[PDB]
């Protein structure tokens, strides 16, 4: 078999350390090819808060939320706090996706507690400030394909990828 | 605050303007709003308006950039320059929708993505039918007369 | 009274007409057709007029002083004239149909409003005040219809529902059959409620587009590409011709006005536009 | 109503000739863009509703999608047959429209022309015109009141028009069809099928392979499903005037204007006719 | 304040167990006016797993869950196996929205975790069967419908849409 | 005051100074007689949608009007509709920035960029009501003047 | 008699230094009124290297910036490099004129060189990251105004206009 | 990157020698086509001062001159106030465009100082007295374009082109 994580990108970073082995076996089904992400994952009717960073289970399905795939495990004390998930590769949605996977998939993705105390002003939120994009390339891209940035000549490519599809909705409560 | 038909054509062709990337994504644009009007006169608005959604070939990440268009206005457009005219053509006539009260986004959305809501979409746009038809015309009329000023020929 | 005579018709489209109100930046057509102030197709009295004034006098050239007494001298006015055109309102117009669950099936069904229908009213009873002259067989099958407003209706077939100008999908209910055929035919009428009625009298009109061609390189030329609205054949317009009390009037009542069946309305009468049959009420109801 | 729709196709062909023609093509234009939304378990579950047999048929199993692309283009090339044989002409009501028509004229003291001409070839009037736009692209040019495919009266005026100037000058024309001062001396009427042989529409392809293109890199053909007009199809207008001299110059345009195209796509022998008969009736 | 409850359309037998309030008050907003049964929510990402039955999350926009709004706190023996949640009202996703909203709708929905063990597969249902109709219209809208009995003289207008307007897609694993 | 006649006079002078092809003259003429009416009747933000739809400021006819603004020897291109529309859009436009109603430099970095046009076009129309009961006297004479100058074709 | 400091409305992290007298004047011209900011200049044909922000000049007849009119000088110890300018005063790119001009001043203007081992490239950008916003109006815009507890109830007008107000077309590299 | 050097139509004889070869390849973008001089480079925002004729770096956007754009160096001999530029061909301002364009470049401007010393009063100006264009047909339009009285036939189209199609902004300082 083979799992995969689900690491959210917004505006900072409190979701860097989550994982215990790098690549796992040679499946990383987000593909970086010096021509744009592929393989991104958006999930209907769910949120993230800024703060604390997991997700926020929302009900509205305008309420969308844009996160990548590499394949990782949830550093061995979930599935008590995440919410373990297995699809067989067809019954997921992807977008610009490359090619296909072979329904080998339990993906471990964020969870907060639901804050069934306040009310959930979801807010659209996009990226900007490539001062902020700078850093959280390598926090993100590297992290899991160091072959970019290596011989990847494509600096602007990877950071263009973000800055106009990764505008997911956020609670900033 | 309302927002009358012209003004709603404005902000609904100044979010389309800044997605449609390529100028030959422009200039199909253009050729769309010039002629889906007369077209929507003929054969009704629901008729050309599922013609609209099939010629914007969703079905691909399309869709996703379609909806987040309507929101982060840091969107673009993805496709053939046929595609994401009529796409954005299609953003155009969900704006107005959605402004105008007449379908929910979140309905809208759901009925666009999958199987099953398309066919009460269709129910639906065959209730809402005169509440769209008595002036959904003149905006799109506004939209064609904002491309055929800020866009030019092939 | 006011009016020595009252003399109501009924206009037939024999062929499509155009009778237009010019361009305008609000009409998304180049060459709409004239509207009401509630949005329907019109022919403004002055449109009728002028029509059949130039009809009238090169078709009876020896009654030319009684054409000019009744509807004004042309140049060098010394009087006003003695004849009056109301205006034609849309009494009912062809829409094309939709319909499963009926035996006969049909192409198009005539169309109205119940506000349309509140105008021919409204016209017969004002000049019953002016011309102690009424017309209550039209008035009491207008009343029998306008009793059930609020609710579509048929009233010469058995029509459950339909979808009318593939856009707009009617309930209707019958109506009690001892009402006649006030068009006299045998196609249906549908009366709906004026919010739908509305949409569907305005999309059930031909918008036609024509073009101009470079000689030369026999393609299009720039700019040369342009609409034009036209209302079917059969579509059905009602007005009113009074007259002040007077000798002329009485010849032209009761001479010209008989002999008058068939006029050209209107523009694009070269491309055959514009044919119209005018039933008098007072004739033939 | 979604029943309106899902049971339109059985409506073409069992009221054939008797329903509304471009409000049966719009309507099914629906169902051709909502395919695949239609075939998911929404055929109605009648039985001679077209729309299941794309269930019994398979096209591929490696790609749903590609199985919806596939019945959708088997099932265009179907609607586009269904409209050509089911709906055929009955032109009885149009002999008698002209007959009253050309009464009427009569009264109106005008010297009628009514000409008689047939389709030789697969015609194309009105390629640009919205019937079965939504579906196929292309178009016929239909009058959705009388439920025909008609000729413009203004495209024979033109034809006509632009035949006298180029063989009598740019002159006598506008002393003929007027020009920005002057009315015209001549009116068409538009014209109708009246009597066909088998057909009034017929499917029919063109595949462009390298109209737009660069090189033999880029070439690829695009295969266009349309509906044109059968041939020997008969049409007939009228064409009427007061004044006698106009009928000179129209009289031997007809035969000669008419084997030449009246249509679209002339330049590949499309839209050519065959004046079929002509007949004046001078008034007074 | 008010927190509302939201319950399926099943068809299993396991809903006694937990709703226990039929108004909680004076009127509310789900209706049967007949006009229609209106302003029931949506849901849009869950999955239906109903042998005595609650919630699972799925990853599809295309699932859909589909109720009644019960206004009532179920039980008052749970709240650590629901999701609990409370959106502002206008970020719920109904059908025929009639009237207006509480300005903040706090939802009690019955939920099972995921535990991935299998590969999910949703399958959608439309239901039949007057019979398996009644069988819920007056016995847990009853619970919960007190002013009919009276007014909802026919039962139709509601037999003849539960049949047409609701549906599910279901896990059966 | 009536210093609109006179301020007619000028933009007339300038538009009459820049159409080189009499056809071009003639086409304003048309445009002149017309759209002071539509103005009337339809509103000024519709006609102005509709003068700015037929004028096809590409970005080249747009540098003519902006220099146009300047240089008394500027001409404009084009189409004798497609010069004419733009003529009357010139005429607007010197309205606007001579009774100060729109600062000239934002309507210079207007005509300039495609990104700030609409920017211009949107503020046009939160001052359409004011436009609308100002314009109307100052192109009654531009009207006048058409008719009194220019050759009917 | 004057001369004008100019500073811009940027993201990153160089905004104080670059201001060193608060107003070196009478009164301010950027100045609130509890209705909205007034008097801001668009200094238009420059870029802005997002990197230590310096007016990169451009020949784009669309690329600007927005700053704020300010008296005194900039640092005591610069302006060599900076785009100095008296002006006429009257040919400037301002926004809410609702006052008139001293019809005669002078500005200092940053300034970092063409600079081109790369080509020429400037992206849109509308500033945002309120809490990287509301920081900037409380180092130098509260410092440029001391008349900040004196006359400050409402910070949130500053807040609410300057994160729609203010843009330029950052260099973004 | 492959250099077009930059000089507009002056009026004072500060015209003739600008660039040290003349053409130094065999490529230019600033047509001639017995159409006019296509592709006029206009660049807004910059006066020019005749005497020792170069763009003055203005703020203001309607102070504007548009000349050639050769294709030549600074000669290496005046690159003090020169600033060097590498833009993607686009960020111009091209006018009566008839193809495609390089996408990159290097241009250097006549450039003079920030006149610190003065308020830049600026002064709008014309073109007349066709001598006056004739005479810089000469002084430029033979050592850049040998296509002209060699290739042209119709120079007078040229003639009332540049004599229409130029303008631009002084500071008679």
């Amino acid at each position: 078999s083979t799992q995969r994580e689900y690491v959210f990108i917004p505006i900072t970073n409190s979701i860097t350390i989550d994982v215990k082995i790098t690549i796992g076996g040679s499946d990383h089904i987000t593909n970086i090819d010096e021509r744009g992400i592929h393989n991104v994952l958006v999930i209907t009717g769910y949120a993230v808060d800024e703060k604390n960073g997991r997700l926020v289970p929302t009900l509205d399905p305008c309420d969308y939320v844009k996160g990548i795939l590499v394949a990782g495990t949830p550093q061995q004390a979930q599935s008590n706090d995440f919410l373990t998930l297995k699809l067989p590769a067809n019954k997921l949605y992807l977008i610009r996706k490359k090619g296909n996977i072979s329904d080998d998939l339990k993906i471990y993705i964020p969870y907060s507690s639901p804050d069934a105390r306040n009310s959930m002003k979801t807010k659209p939120v996009s990226i900007s400030d490539d001062t902020i994009v700078n850093n959280i390339i390598k926090e993100v891209f590297d992290k899991i394909y160091n072959i970019t940035q290596k011989e990847k000549v494509k600096i602007e490519k990877v950071k263009e990828d973000i800055k106009e599809l990764f505008s997911y909705y956020a609670l900033e409560q | 605050l309302y927002e009358e038909d012209y003004k709603l054509a404005l902000e609904a062709f100044k979010k389309v303007f800044n997605a449609l990337t390529h100028y030959g994504a422009k200039q199909a644009f253009r050729s769309r709003a010039r002629d889906l009007v007369e077209e929507i006169y003929n054969s009704g608005f629901i008729p050309t308006f599922f013609y609209i959604i099939s010629k914007a070939e969703l079905n691909s990440d399309s869709l996703d950039s379609l909806i987040s268009l309507f929101s982060s206005d840091n969107a673009i457009l993805r496709g053939s320059d046929e595609n994401v005219s009529y796409s954005a053509y299609l953003f155009i006539i969900l704006y107005y929708l959605i402004k105008r009260g007449i379908i929910e986004q979140k309905f809208l959305i759901q009925a666009l993505r999958c199987e099953k809501t398309r066919l009460d979409l269709i129910d639906k746009l065959y209730n809402l039918a005169p509440i769209i038809s008595a002036k959904i015309r003149t905006y799109l009329l506004a939209i064609k007369r904002l491309s055929e000023a800020l866009i030019e020929a092939r | 009274p006011y009016y020595a005579f009252a003399e109501p018709f009924f206009i037939h489209a024999i062929t499509h007409l155009h009778v237009g109100s010019g361009s305008s930046v609000e009409e998304e057509i180049a060459l709409p057709f004239q509207r009401d102030e509630l949005g329907y197709p019109t022919i403004y009295a002055s449109s009728l007029k002028g029509a059949i004034k130039s009809f009238l006098l090169k078709e009876f050239p020896d009654k030319r002083d009684v054409i000019y007494k009744v509807l004004g001298e042309d140049e060098n006015p010394e009087e006003a004239s003695l004849g009056t055109f109301l205006d034609a309102i849309l009494f009912a117009i062809p829409s094309r149909i939709i319909e499963i669950d009926s035996a006969k099936p049909y192409v198009w069904v005539y169309v109205t409003t119940y506000e349309l229908l509140k105008k021919v009213k409204l016209y017969l009873d004002s000049i019953s005040q002016l011309s102690n002259a009424s017309f209550s067989n039209l008035k009491n099958k207008i009343d029998t219809i306008l009793a059930k407003e609020g609710k579509n209706i048929t009233l010469d077939s058995d029509l459950k529902s339909a979808i009318l100008n593939e856009d707009f999908y009617v309930e209707l209910e019958a109506l009690n059959n001892k009402i006649p055929s006030i068009i006299n035919a045998g196609v249906p009428l549908l009366v709906l409620e004026d919010s739908i009625g509305r949409e569907v009298i305005n999309r059930s009109l031909i918008r036609v587009r024509r073009i101009r061609i470079d000689r030369d390189k026999k393609v299009v030329e720039t700019g040369g590409l342009w609409s034009e609205e036209y209302v079917p054949m059969k579509t059905i317009f009602f007005s009113v011709l009074l007259g002040k009390e007077s000798k002329e009037s009485a010849i032209f009542a009761s001479c010209i006005l008989r002999n008058l069946r068939y006029v050209i309305l209107g523009g694009k009468e070269t491309i055959g536009k514009g044919i119209v049959e005018l039933r008098w009420v007072k004739d033939v109801i | 109503a979604i029943d309106f729709l899902v049971n339109i196709l059985e409506l073409i062909k069992e009221k054939q000739c008797n329903i509304n023609l471009f409000s049966a093509i719009s309507l099914t234009s629906i169902v051709y863009n909502n395919f695949g939304e239609f075939l998911s378990n929404n055929q109605s579950y009648s039985t001679n509703n077209p729309l299941l047999k794309y269930h019994i048929i398979i096209l591929n199993d490696k790609n749903k999608t590609k199985d919806v692309e596939e019945k959708r283009n088997i099932f265009k090339r179907e609607v586009a047959e269904l409209i050509s044989r089911n709906f055929k002409l009955d032109g009885e009501k149009v002999r008698n429209y002209f007959d009253s028509l050309k009464e009427v004229l009569k009264s109106l003291k005008y010297t009628i022309v009514d000409v008689e001409i047939t389709t030789r070839t697969r015609a194309l009037i009105g390629v640009s015109t919205s019937l079965g736009k939504l579906i196929f692209g292309s178009g016929i040019s239909f009058d959705p009141y009388m439920n025909l495919p008609y000729i413009p009266a203004s495209e024979i005026k033109g034809i006509v028009r632009s035949y006298i100037e180029g063989k009598l000058g740019e002159q006598e024309a506008e002393e003929i069809f007027g020009n920005e001062e002057r009315e015209g001396n001549v009116n068409f009427t538009d014209a109708y099928p009246t009597r066909s042989k088998d057909f009034l529409f017929v499917p029919d392809v063109i595949t462009p392979h390298y109209n737009g293109k660069k090189s033999e890199a880029d070439a690829e053909p695009r295969p266009v499903i349309h509906l044109t007009i059968a041939p020997k199809v008969t049409f007939r207008f009228l064409i009427y005037y007061k004044r006698e001299d106009v009928g000179k110059p129209i009289c031997d345009s007809m035969p000669i204007i008419l084997i030449r195209g009246l249509g679209a796509r002339s330049s590949v022998g499309y839209s050519l006719f065959e004046l079929r008969k002509i007949e004046v009736i001078k008034a007074a």
